[PDB]
This record gives C-alpha cells, structure tokens and sequence, in this order.
C-alpha cells in the first residue's frame, strides 16, 4: 500500500512536470481577467461618433459650447464600457465564488475528514486527501482505494443448515465451486462459514435461491474435546 | 499523410457486464490511486 | 441540465445588411466581439453541463439478454430495442411532454418561406441574425449514456462508479441497500416478492402520472419558455423607433442623405446595442442558474445513481435505496427509489 | 448476550428496567451436566 501510494505521488510529480494541459481551470481565470482588462483599455480607442478618441484633442480643437457635445459622446461610451466590464466581473465573480464554496466544502469533507459521498473526493472509494496551493486556486490530491483484480464466484443470499436460514453478519457468501465461504464485500478474504460470521432468521422455505451447506459451530469442538476427556476419565475409573 | 478527419464521437468502450442471478465478482487485489482535482 | 445555445451576430441584428450602418457600428469599438464571445462562453458551457451530468462512465454498459432481476421489472425504464431512437418508455413520455423551439437541425427555406412564415417564430428569429446551435450530444447519445448508468446500476450496484463494474445478483444488491439504511438484509429476502410488487407498482404510477398531469415538467418547460420569450423580446426590439423617423434602416437610407442619415442611424445603433447587452446580461445570469442546476444534477448522478446516499431528503423523500436516471429535453429526470 | 453488551452497574442509568438476559451457552452446559449425571448414575452400577 505504501509502495503504491509513493508511486502514485511520483506520477503526480511527473504529470505536473510533463503536460501543459492540466491547470487549464486556473489559467482560464487569469486569461479572462487579462482579456477583460485589455478589452476595457482598448475601448479607450473608440470614437463613439466624436471627432477623436482622445479627450485632449477635442479640448485642443473646440471651444466649450461644442467641445461638451463631443465629450458627452465619450463620457457615454466610456461609462457604458465600465458598466459592461463591471457586470461581466460581478457575474464572473459569482462563478468563482461557487467554485470557492465547493473548494471549502471539499477542504472540510475530503481533507478534514473522509467522505462516503461517491465521486465527491476523486474517482474510487475515498481514503484521504492532501491540499496544495496554486496561483488563485487550490489543488486537491485525492487518495482513493480502487478494486483491481477480480475473480467470478457463485453466490447465494442465504445458507441452509438445519431448516433454519443463515445470512452474513457482514460480507457476502461465495463459493469457489467446491466449497462455501463468507467474504467482506469489497475484498476477497474468504473464511469458513460459522455461527460467528452469520446470523439466523426464520426457516429455509421463504428465501428465494437459498443453498444447502453446513454452518460450523466453533463451540462444539470444545464440548466434544471435553466429552473425550470425560469418557477417558470414566473408562479409567472402571478400574479402581 | 495527415488530414482533418470528422467522425461521430464514441461515448466509450462498449461492454456487456456478465450478470447472472447467482454470479458475483469480488476483487482479490486493489490499487491505491492518487488523483488531482483543481479549483479556482 | 442545459438551455438552448444561441449565437446572435452583432452586425445583422444592429445593421441588418446596411454597410452604411456598419461603418457607424465600428465607431462603438469592441462591443460586438464582447457579445459574440460572451454567447460563445454560454454555448460551450451548455455542452460542459451536459457532459458533467451524463458522461460519468468511460464504458457503455449494456443489459443482459435474460432479464432475471429477482422479480424486479425494469422494462419500462430500460431502452426499447424496437424504437428507431433508443429511448425507454418513460423517456419517450418525457420527450413528448416538453414542447421545443428550434432543435438546430437544418432550416432550409422550403420550411421557412410561404405558409409557415406566418405562424412560425423561429424562421423570423433566423432572418434577423439570431441562430440556435445544436448540442454536442444528440438526444440519442444522452439516451445511450443514461442506458449505461441504468444498466450499470441494475447489473453492478455502486461498484461501476468506484472502479470496473462487478456483477452481483439484483436481490443481493438490494440487500446491500437495505443494510445501508440500517435494515437487516433478511428483511429483503423474507419479503422479496412483496418488495418487487411494491417497486413494479410504483414504476407503474410514474407511467400514469407522466401520461396524465400537465404540471409535471414545469422545471423544464420554464427554461424553454424563457429561451423563447427572450429571443422573441429581442426580435420585437427591432420594431422600436428609439426616437428615429423609422424602425427600418432601409427607410432612413431611402429618405435621407449621409449627413443626417448618420444621426437617425446612430439612435437605432444605440438602442439596438442596448437591446443586445440587455439580452446577453439576462442570458449570462440565466446560464448561471442552469449551471447551478447542472452541478446539482451531476452531484445527484454521482451520489444517487453511482452510489447510495446517507444524506436525508437529497435523493428523494424517504431513506434512499437507489436511483435511475432518465433523459429529458434539456434536462435529467431521476426516479429515486426510497424505503418508507 | 449476543443481542446485547454489558457496561457498568444498574445504579447510574436513568429509567433502566429489570428483565432476564438469556445466555445461549448456559443450556449447552446444562445439557452437558444432565449428560454428566446420567453417566455418573450408570457408573454406580459396575
Ligand atoms: C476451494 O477452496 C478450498 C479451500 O481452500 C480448496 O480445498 C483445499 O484444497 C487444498 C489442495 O489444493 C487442500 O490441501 C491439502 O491437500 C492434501 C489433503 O490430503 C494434503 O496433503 C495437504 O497437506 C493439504 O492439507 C485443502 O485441505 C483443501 N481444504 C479443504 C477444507 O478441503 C478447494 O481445492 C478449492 N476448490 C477450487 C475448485 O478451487
Ligand atoms: C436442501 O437440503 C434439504 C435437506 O436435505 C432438502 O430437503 C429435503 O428434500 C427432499 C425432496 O424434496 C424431501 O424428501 C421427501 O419428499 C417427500 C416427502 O416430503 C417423499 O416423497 C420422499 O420420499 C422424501 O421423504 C425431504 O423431506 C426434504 N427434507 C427437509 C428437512 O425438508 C432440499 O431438497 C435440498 N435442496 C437442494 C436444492 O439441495
Ligand atoms: C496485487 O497487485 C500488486 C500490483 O498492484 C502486485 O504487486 C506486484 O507484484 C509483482 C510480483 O508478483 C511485482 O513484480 C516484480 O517483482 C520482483 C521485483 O520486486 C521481480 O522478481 C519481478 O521480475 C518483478 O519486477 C510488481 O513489481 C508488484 N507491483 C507493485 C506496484 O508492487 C501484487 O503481487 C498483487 N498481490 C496479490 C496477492 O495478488
Ligand atoms: C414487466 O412489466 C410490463 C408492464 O406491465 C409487462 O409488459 C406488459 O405485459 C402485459 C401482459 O403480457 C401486456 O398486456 C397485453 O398483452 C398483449 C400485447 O400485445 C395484448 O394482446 C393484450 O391485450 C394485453 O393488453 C402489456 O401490454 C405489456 N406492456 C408493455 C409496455 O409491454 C412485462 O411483461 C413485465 N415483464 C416480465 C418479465 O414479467
Ligand atoms: C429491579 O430489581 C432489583 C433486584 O431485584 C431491585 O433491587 C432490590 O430493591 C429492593 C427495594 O429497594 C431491596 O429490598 C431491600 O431494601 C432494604 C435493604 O436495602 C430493606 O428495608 C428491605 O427489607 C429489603 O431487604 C433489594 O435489596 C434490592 N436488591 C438489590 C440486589 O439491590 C429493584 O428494586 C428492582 N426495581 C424495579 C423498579 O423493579
Ligand atoms: C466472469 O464470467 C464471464 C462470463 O461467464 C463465464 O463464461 C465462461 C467463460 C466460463 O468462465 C463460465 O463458467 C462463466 O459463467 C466471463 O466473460 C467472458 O470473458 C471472455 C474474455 O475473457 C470473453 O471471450 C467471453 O465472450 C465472455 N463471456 C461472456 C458470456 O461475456 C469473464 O471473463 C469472467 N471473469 C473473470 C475475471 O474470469
Ligand atoms: C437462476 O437462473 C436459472 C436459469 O439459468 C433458473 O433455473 C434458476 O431457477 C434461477 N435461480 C434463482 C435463485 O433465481
Ligand atoms: C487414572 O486414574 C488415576 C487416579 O484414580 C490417575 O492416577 C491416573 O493418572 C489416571 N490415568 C488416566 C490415563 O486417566
Ligand atoms: C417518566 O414519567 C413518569 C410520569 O408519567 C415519572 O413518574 C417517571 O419517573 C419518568 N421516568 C423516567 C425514567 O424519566
Ligand atoms: C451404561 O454403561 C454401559 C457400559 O458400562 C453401557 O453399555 C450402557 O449403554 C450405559 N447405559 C446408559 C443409559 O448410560
């Protein structure tokens, strides 16, 4: 597990060193900020129907009575350019807030905790996550357990041993085709079916697809081994 | 020999999973995967 | 999950083929590119919203040929092989129940001019430079992704979300579900024929409800209606004088010489510029409501379809067992299954 | 004793009630005592 984790972190180190297409969500924010400011600076070039784009040219050429009509066009177009930038920024800033509140929720649930939420803390079953800082953002290195090498097994919803039906306490019944076992649901560790691994409820006529196999009682070999002791004592004590 | 092609996109690898009323698949092994998520 | 994409070109909306007007509109600078770029940002976000909601599997799972799901009957929510579109029965109800404006599927004069030009709004929107682009994913590809998530759910439980799909018998999956809501798994197996009859009967009520009541898809029809009403309002603003002598640039150019045609045209350019910036601001704000809905729908796909949720009242009302996704025009429908 | 777990004396829990708790090992050892006495009773005869 440690060697898989150390290798998996080694692939983040290589991946981030190698490929340009990764921080695209963050470079997009810097690019939208830069583009919006460049577009707002370029709008200073626009005439809006005035004789010049430059306010000092109008004040050089014209006296106040008509310079004010040329100026009022530039005031109007410029003021419309600011309201357009500020509306675009107010809208965008709500997208970055939604992103930040998701990142705060992931910091709380994936870093300060462990999440039962499927696919919320990376692809897999979530183990833990490590935050890393970035320009205007956060990177989470989510660590996940992924089940890998499977085998098929025959299974049954219950085992029948004494007309009484048995179910796993936790895990699932499986058979390799010759014998029957319980295993935990997400990893193959087969164990002998016993009265510690299973619980009883009702009789075998109600459960669709129930199968016959013995269920071991681990108390019985104790009482059996003490019955052999009891007989060897009684047999000896025929002699005195 | 390079050119711009155009195609209907494949949604993914086609896969008939082997369901049966008494068959289960259980993992005998796992991979710890580290994955990177990036947020503004 | 999405809304209709739109591109509106600043030039044919404002100036409508007048080169005389176009030489005035350049004096307002980069406002046209900001509008075009904006609407392109919204339009790409519609494909992203649809991709994040539906494309949550890299494998297209399919159902086995033999439907032995322990007595549970998914035939009404699985794909119908007989249909030329691979929709399920409930998806074909949902697809009839929403009345669309412009799918984008090639409008080509013979439909646009003559008899239909009176009653149809969509051709007149196109004639005035407003265009509706098709989604990246057809309603067939959404139906295939929905089939993969449903076929994965009924054959594989949550495991197809966490890794490769692992088969489990459906009554054993439904037992792992019951155990998740704190009910011991023998309560399924001792009651399985009843639990299947309750589920099969409940899926029957979805068939009847969607066939019967007009109000059901209100959350989707009010998206299509806001798209259509905003486009109609933007077409209607071409009628406005803005204090010019006419609503039509060709009239002003017929009547007047350049020296005062520039003054009558400047008004129409102004108001028209203002009408586009109003529409594009309203669309940017709406697109943020639709992205907030899509990110919720992607979160519900991940947590209710690819999994089982401990989160009270998130995956419908009750204790959550499982959910089945269904496609709809511009949307997603979840059939949440809950133990009550 | 397989449905329940033990912790502390009954004096601290507000609203506790008296009832028997069954031990499933006890009838095994009781049947093992009846088996022991029938063997010892027969063993009076040889
Ligand atoms: C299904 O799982 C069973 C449990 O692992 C397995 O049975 C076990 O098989 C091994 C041999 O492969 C036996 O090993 C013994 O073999 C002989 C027996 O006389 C001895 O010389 C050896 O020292 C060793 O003890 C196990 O005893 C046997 N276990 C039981 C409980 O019978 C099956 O083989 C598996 N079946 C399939 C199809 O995989
Ligand atoms: C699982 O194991 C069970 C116990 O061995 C077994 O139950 C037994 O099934 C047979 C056949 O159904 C019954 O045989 C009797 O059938 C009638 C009377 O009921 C008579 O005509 C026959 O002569 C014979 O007496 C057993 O009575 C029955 N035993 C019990 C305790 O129910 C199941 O059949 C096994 N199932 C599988 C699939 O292995
Ligand atoms: C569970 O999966 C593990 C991989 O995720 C797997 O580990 C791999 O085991 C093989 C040997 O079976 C190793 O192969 C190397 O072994 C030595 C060098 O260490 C050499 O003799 C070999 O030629 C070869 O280079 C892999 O390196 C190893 N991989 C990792 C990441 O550790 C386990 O074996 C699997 N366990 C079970 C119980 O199936
Ligand atoms: C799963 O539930 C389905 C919906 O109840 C069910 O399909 C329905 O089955 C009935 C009975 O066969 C059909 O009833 C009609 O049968 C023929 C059809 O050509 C007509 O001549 C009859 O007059 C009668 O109306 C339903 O029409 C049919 N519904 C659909 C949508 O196909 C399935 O049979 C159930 N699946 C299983 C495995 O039991
Ligand atoms: C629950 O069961 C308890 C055990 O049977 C029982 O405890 C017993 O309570 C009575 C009354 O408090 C005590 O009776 C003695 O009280 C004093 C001496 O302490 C004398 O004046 C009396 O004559 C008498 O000897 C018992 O000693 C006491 N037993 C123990 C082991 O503490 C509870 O009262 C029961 N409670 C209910 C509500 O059923
Ligand atoms: C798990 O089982 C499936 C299908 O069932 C098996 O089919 C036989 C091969 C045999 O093993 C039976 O006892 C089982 O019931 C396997 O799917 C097959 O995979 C191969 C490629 O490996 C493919 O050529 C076959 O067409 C597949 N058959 C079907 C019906 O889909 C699968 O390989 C098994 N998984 C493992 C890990 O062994
Ligand atoms: C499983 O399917 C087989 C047919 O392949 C059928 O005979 C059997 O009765 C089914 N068993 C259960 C428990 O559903
Ligand atoms: C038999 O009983 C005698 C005591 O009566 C004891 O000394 C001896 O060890 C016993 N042997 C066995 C094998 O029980
Ligand atoms: C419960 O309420 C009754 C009165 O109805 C009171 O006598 C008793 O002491 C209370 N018991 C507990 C355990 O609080
Ligand atoms: C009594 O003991 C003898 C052996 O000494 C044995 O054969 C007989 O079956 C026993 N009977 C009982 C009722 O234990």
């Amino acid at each position: 597990i440690a060697n898989q984790f150390n290798s998996a972190i080694g692939k983040i180190q290589d991946s981030l060193s190698s490929t340009a297409s990764a921080l695209g969500k963050l470079q997009d924010v810097v690019n939208q900020n830069a583009q919006a400011l460049n577009t707002l600076v370029k709008q200073l070039s626009s005439n809006f129907g005035a004789i010049s784009s430059v306010l000092n040219d109008i004040l050089s050429r014209l006296d106040k009575v008509e310079a004010e009509v040329q100026i009022d066009r530039l005031i109007t177009g410029r003021l419309q350019s600011l309201q357009t930038y500020v509306t675009q920024q107010l809208i965008r800033a709500a997208e970055i807030r939604a992103s930040a509140n998701l990142a705060a929720t992931k910091m709380s649930e994936c870093v300060l905790g462990q999440s039962k939420r499927v696919d919320f803390c990376g692809k897999g079953y979530h183990l833990m996550s490590f935050p890393q800082s970035a320009p205007h953002g956060v990177v989470f290195l989510h660590v996940t357990y992924v089940p890998a090498q499977e085998k098929n097994f025959t299974t049954a919803p219950a085992i029948c041993h004494d007309g009484k039906a048995h179910f796993p306490r936790e895990g699932v019944f499986v058979s390799n085709g010759t014998d029957w076992f319980v295993t935990q649901r997400n990893f193959y560790e087969p164990q002998i079916i016993t009265t510690d691994n299973t619980f009883v409820s009702g009789n075998c006529d109600v459960v669709i697809g129930i199968v016959n196999n013995t269920v071991y009682d681990p108390l019985q070999p104790e009482l059996d081994s003490f019955k052999e002791e009891l007989d060897k004592y009684f047999k000896n004590h025929t002699s005195p | 020999s390079q050119s711009i092609i155009a195609y209907t996109m494949s949604l993914g690898a086609e896969n008939s999973v082997a369901y049966s009323n008494n068959s289960i698949a259980i993992p005998t092994n796992f991979t710890i995967s580290v994955t990177t998520e990036i947020l503004p | 999950v999405s809304m209709t994409k739109t591109s509106v070109d600043c030039t044919m909306y404002i100036c409508g083929d007048s080169t005389e007007c176009s030489n005035l509109l350049l004096q307002y600078g980069s406002f046209c590119t900001q509008l075009n770029r904006a609407l392109t940002g919204i339009a790409v976000e519609q494909d992203k919203n649809t991709q994040e909601v539906f494309a949550q599997v890299k494998q297209i799972y399919k159902t086995p040929p033999i439907k032995d799901f322990g007595g549970f009957n998914f035939s009404q929510i699985l794909p119908d092989p007989s249909k030329p579109s691979k929709r399920s029965f409930i998806e074909d109800l949902l697809f009839n129940k929403v009345t669309l404006a412009d799918a984008g599927f090639i409008k080509q004069y013979g439909d646009c001019l003559g008899d239909i030009a009176a009653r149809d709004l969509i051709c007149a929107q196109k004639f005035n430079g407003l265009t509706v682009l098709p989604p990246l994913l057809t309603d067939e590809m959404i139906a295939q992704y929905t089939s993969a998530l449903l076929a994965g759910t009924i054959t594989s439980g949550w495991t197809f979300g966490a890794g490769a799909a692992l088969q489990i018998p459906f009554a054993m999956q439904m037992a792992y579900r019951f155990n998740g809501i704190g009910v011991t798994q023998n309560v399924l197996y001792e009651n399985q024929k009843l639990i299947a009859n309750q589920f099969n009967s409940a899926i029957g009520k979805i068939q009847d409800s969607l066939s019967s009541t007009a109000s059901a898809l209100g959350k989707l029809q009010d998206v299509v209606n806001q798209n259509a009403q905003a486009l109609n309002t933007l077409v209607k603003q071409l009628s406005s004088n803005f204090g010019a002598i006419s609503s039509v640039l060709n009239d002003i150019l017929s009547r007047l010489d350049k020296v005062e045609a520039e003054v009558q045209i400047d008004r129409l350019i102004t108001g028209r510029l203002q009408s586009l910036q109003t529409y594009v601001t309203q669309q940017l704000i709406r697109a943020a409501e639709i992205r907030a809905s899509a990110n919720l729908a992607a979160t519900k796909m991940s947590e209710c379809v690819l999994g089982q949720s401990k989160r009270v009242d998130f995956c419908g009302k009750g204790y959550h067992l499982m959910s089945f996704p269904q496609s709809a025009p511009h949307g997603v429908v979840f059939l949440h299954v809950t133990y009550v």
